[PDB]
């Protein structure tokens, strides 16, 4: 009864249609108590579907599940960036021991490409005090996720220096978000005067850099 | 109806790991209550339930779990616990009151309990302030703390609009650090007060910190 | 949806050769047998189904003897029938659960074995 779903990878354009299969080794009770459930990044799941086509009270149509016996699909037609999330089927069976989720479909909404709007922050003379010192830029409502980070100290690019934290699609107007910092000292963030971090990525024709001097 | 668990936290290999979830707005002997747990960047996985006579059902595993209930609340407690028990736990209401999988339509927001030997740290929070178009970003730089989570509110919650608060990213050091940034007009530092609500319910942390441009 | 004329529990003993627990749902609206589903559910187990559309019934082979009069059905008696040997063995609580269509009920009863 393990369940398989459709290998977490689906995507379609604001309109378009995607589809996730949720395969099940047994059969599940009656052919049909397969649910569906919805889960936005840090919200509780909710539940879509039940007995494999029925729909949860205000669920809108375009979420369509069909299937049977081992084999379901959720058909989400007129995507829409409010459907970013991660999907799951649950089954039940004869035995209640093999109840099981599916492992979870993740749909991400393609739109039009988005250049990101970067913003780098110093330190601030709180932190200072403590001895060491984070440097902040950030990579503002962008699309697609892949994006590139350079951080540069006095015209030197840096290495092993910093942790990135990228948000996740955004349900109202899905695009991302970007967070990189650079972790110095405050001996070594005091030799130095120019802090830079160099954004690229598909929608900049050159690549950005946004800086600061210590001591503005 | 609405079903509502208790607060998590941090939870050492030697201790005992219980939750209470209060429904309310129906009774318990009319549905199941199952108990669905979830790793830290991992799927949905189903624990167990128990059913609306009373009597506990449970899948096929690593756990050693016992759910219970009285005439409103309905507990899961664990032993023996590992590093693998680490995930938002949730429970949820069930149709069918024997227990059958039909529908998990009352939903708890969840808690995350850590399994860990490592001692809990409240946060330090740092203001992330703007230097230099027209628009303006800062933030909240949330250091060293442990374990998840950390809530972030802006102005107490007045500020929704254009906020990214960024997951948490695990340090060389063994603990958590994030950002929360917020974008307006730049013509509004100076007339608006931006401050971040900044709490740590595992260390009996609220920080509120006045974002100013320098 | 579903009704019944509940039973709180059931009683046998050794002298019981077969044991009845029983099921009568008082609102069915079903005129042929084909749209009514019955399952018997113990300890997290479907230890006896009736599957009305496919006319096929099923048991564990723990439970090999247990049964239904489907000529009741429509009825309302959906009771399940068993001997003494798997009665015995899995007393405790039972659930039936009735299916018409999408209209859907579960009653419970208590089996006892009195010594
Ligand atoms: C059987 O179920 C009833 C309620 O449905 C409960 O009060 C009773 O104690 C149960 N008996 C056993 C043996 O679990
Ligand atoms: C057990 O047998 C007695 C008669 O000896 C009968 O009245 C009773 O209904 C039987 N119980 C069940 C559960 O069939
Ligand atoms: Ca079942």
């Amino acid at each position: 009864p393990m369940l398989t779903q459709s290998p977490s990878f689906l995507s379609a354009s604001v309109g378009d249609r995607v589809t996730i299969t949720c395969q099940s080794s047994q059969s599940v009770y009656r052919n049909k108590y397969l649910s569906w459930y919805q889960q936005k990044p840090g919200k509780a799941p909710k539940l879509l579907i039940y007995y494999a086509s029925t729909l949860a009270s205000g669920v809108p149509s375009r979420f369509s599940g069909s299937g049977s016996g081992t084999e379901f699909t959720l058909t989400i037609s007129s995507l829409q960036p409010e459907d970013f999330a991660t999907y799951y089927c649950a089954g039940d069976y004869s035995d209640d021991i093999e109840n099981a989720f599916g492992g979870g479909t993740k749909v991400e909404i393609k739109r039009t490409v988005a250049a990101p709007s970067v913003f780098i922050f110093p330190p601030s003379d709180e932190q200072l005090k403590s001895g060491t010192a984070s440097v902040v830029c950030l990579l503002n409502n962008f699309y697609p996720r892949e994006a590139k980070v350079q951080w540069k100290v006095d015209n030197a690019l840096q290495s092993g220096n910093s942790q990135e934290s990228v948000t996740e699609q955004d349900s109202k107007d899905s695009t991302y978000s970007l967070s990189s910092t650079l972790t110095l000292s405050k001996a070594d963030y005091e030799k130095h005067k120019v802090y830079a971090c160099e954004v690229t990525h598909q929608g900049l024709s050159s690549p950005v850099t946004k800086s600061f001097n210590r001591g503005e | 109806q609405s079903v509502k668990e208790s607060g998590g936290g941090l939870f050492q290999p030697g201790g005992s790991l219980r939750l209470s979830c209060s429904v309310s707005g129906f009774s318990l002997s009319s549905y199941a209550i199952s108990w669905v747990r979830q790793a830290p960047g991992k799927g949905l996985e189903y624990i167990g339930y128990i059913s609306s006579i009373g009597d506990p059902y449970y899948a096929d595993w690593k756990g050693r779990f016992t759910i219970s209930r009285d005439s409103s609340t309905v507990y899961l407690q664990m032993t023996s616990l590992r590093a693998e028990d680490t995930a938002v736990y949730f429970c949820a209401r069930s149709y069918p009151g024997n227990g059958d999988l039909g529908r998990l339509d009352i939903w708890g927001q969840g808690t995350t309990v850590t399994v860990s030997s490592a001692s809990t740290k409240g946060p330090s929070v740092f203001p992330l302030a703007p230097s230099s178009g027209g628009t303006a970003a800062l933030g909240c730089l949330v250091k060293d703390y442990f374990p998840e989570p950390v809530t972030v509110s802006w102005n107490s919650g007045a500020l929704t609009s254009g906020v990214h608060t960024f997951p948490a990213v695990l340090q060389s050091s063994g603990l958590y650090s994030l950002s929360s940034v917020v974008t307006v007009p730049s013509s509004s530092l100076g007339t608006q007060t931006y401050i971040c609500n900044v709490n740590h319910k595992p260390s009996n942390t609220k920080v509120d910190k006045k974002v100013e441009p320098k | 949806q579903l009704l019944f004329n509940k039973t709180k529990s059931v009683e046998f003993t050794f002298g019981n050769d077969t044991v009845v627990i029983p099921c009568f749902v008082t609102n069915m609206e079903a005129q042929n047998t084909t749209e009514v589903y019955v399952k018997w559910k113990f300890k997290g187990r479907d230890i006896y189904t009736f599957d009305g559309a496919l006319n096929k019934s099923t048991v564990p082979t723990d439970f090999s003897s247990a049964k239904i009069e489907v000529s009741q059905l429509l009825k309302g008696d959906a009771s399940l029938k068993m001997d003494k040997s798997d009665a015995v063995s899995h007393t405790g609580n039972y659930t039936c659960e009735v299916t018409e269509l999408t209209r859907e009920g579960e009653t419970i009863i208590e089996l006892k074995y009195r010594v």
